[PDB]
């Protein structure tokens, strides 16, 4: 009973407000997938850069 | 049991949002963590390969 | 994750060796160059003083899928501090109302004796007026 | 050294400078957070009033030693906190039965005040009218 | 609770509005008395501000014993997350001889 | 209360220079005092230089409808089963590496020894195409 009344307070409080946790979440995640990608054209960048003078 | 499964219910069928968004935030930080982590050690790697 | 004083997600974060706070290059630049102190603690610190990212772990562990122990910690620590404080407000209003139960049991028990003094009178006030 | 706010053993117990209670760093934190003010005295604190405490606890059953069921703690304590909120509502409908008995014996009060007064008046003229009869 | 010292003890558990925590009359009154702080933090505090129970009656509120609940979180924490460290750097030299 | 290297409530949180995480006094001081570096992130770090702040961190998400026995049973198990997972994972991935760590210094000794004998062949056979003419 304390548990299914506690349990109904916090859906009373998470169903009270809202989320928006998961698309600002999303967003986060987002430019972090961002940033790796930036890092991985870069190291690709050096490597061609190393490859080219190595052929040279 | 009523009561609690209509607020459980009620509360679940709520949070349809927040489980796509969280799982698409799990989803593409989860697919960026092991692409960051297998690109990041191929980088270092081949860095000082070549 | 995200800036304090930007309130943005920074590109390049960065942290002074005094306090723990996230702090962008350039808010760590402008405000470190405006006046030395740290973001959180306003600790001393200097601008070059700031560790830029090293670029070693920029993969960092997964985000806590499922469950979490910190969740566990602040929502067991967070529900017992709710039912807790319910439990100090029911202690609360039962002390009152013990407190006015012990009240209103001496004055039961005053007026219960009051009153039975006023029938006891009443009776042989009665009594010895019609016993003529 | 129960705690009114928390009850459970505490990690790093706080209190507000202005009455004196055994409070916690997360009932403060969470109940200060949401709004600042202190739980016992209802009085107005800032984020100075939760303080670290001292030592904190010396427990010595910190490294299990291969016992590894943490269900045991966390059950004790939900199923301490359970008991706590059940003894909370048994708390209360007691202090509702209290109130019911003060309340009817402050009406059984009234009204055998009131009675007795319409008594003596009753009195006073059923022995006005009455002796005054033969007259 | 039930601890080692610490001044910690079911009898009489004083607490000091300036740093807040169950003590005990006779360990904070003469450790108070000889020179005022607290018995870790050193936080400064007088015998004037000890008191007993909690909020009301004779002898004291006791509370649970000690679990060690966050103890072992915090245990397990380091232990664990030390392993996951010294696995990683292992997984770094592992993918540098993989090189 | 959410940290990387903690996930609880520290006692005394320390903070590494070039990553900001709550961490515990004796993984930090410890591990930090016999070989300095950063415990979370794996980047070079000093005892002097970590960070010092009284709670301060980020936090994390979770999901609704939290109770005890999910916490207990399925946080226990889940991260108990997730913490093995990957000390054993890591135990089979360090032995697999140190196997073919040891047939790629294998192949590279006796690589290097062929490289040695056709290089020196071939310069053999080089010296000798030129000196065979007068």
């Amino acid at each position: 009973l304390e548990h299914q009344a506690v349990r109904i307070e916090n859906l009373e409080l998470m169903s009270q407000h809202g989320c928006n946790a998961w698309k600002v979440y999303n967003e986060n995640l987002v430019h972090m997938i961002e940033h790796a990608q930036k890092e991985l054209q870069k190291l690709r960048k050096h490597i061609q850069d190393l490859n080219w003078q190595r052929k040279n | 049991m009523t009561t609690e499964a209509k607020r459980a219910a009620k509360m679940e069928k709520k949070m349809k949002i927040l489980l796509g968004g969280y799982q698409s935030r799990a989803m593409g930080l989860m697919k960026q963590l092991n692409d960051l982590w297998d690109q990041i050690e191929q980088a270092h790697l081949e860095l000082r390969t070549f | 994750l995200i800036c304090s004083i930007s309130n943005e997600v920074p590109e390049h974060p960065c942290v002074s060796p005094v306090s723990n706070h996230v702090y962008e290059r350039r808010l760590i630049e402008k405000y470190i160059a405006e006046n030395g102190t740290d973001p959180i603690n306003n600790q001393p610190l200097s601008e070059e003083q700031l560790i830029d990212i090293k670029v070693a772990h920029p993969i960092r562990p997964k985000p806590p899928s499922a469950t979490s122990i910190p969740a566990i910690l602040k929502a067991l620590q967070d529900e017992w501090d709710a039912v807790m404080l319910h439990s100090f407000t029911l202690r609360q209003q039962l002390q009152t109302t013990r407190q006015e139960l012990s009240h209103a049991l001496y004055q039961h028990d005053a007026a219960c004796r009051v009153i039975a003094r006023l029938t006891k009178e009443v009776t042989a006030a009665r009594e010895a007026l019609a016993t003529l």
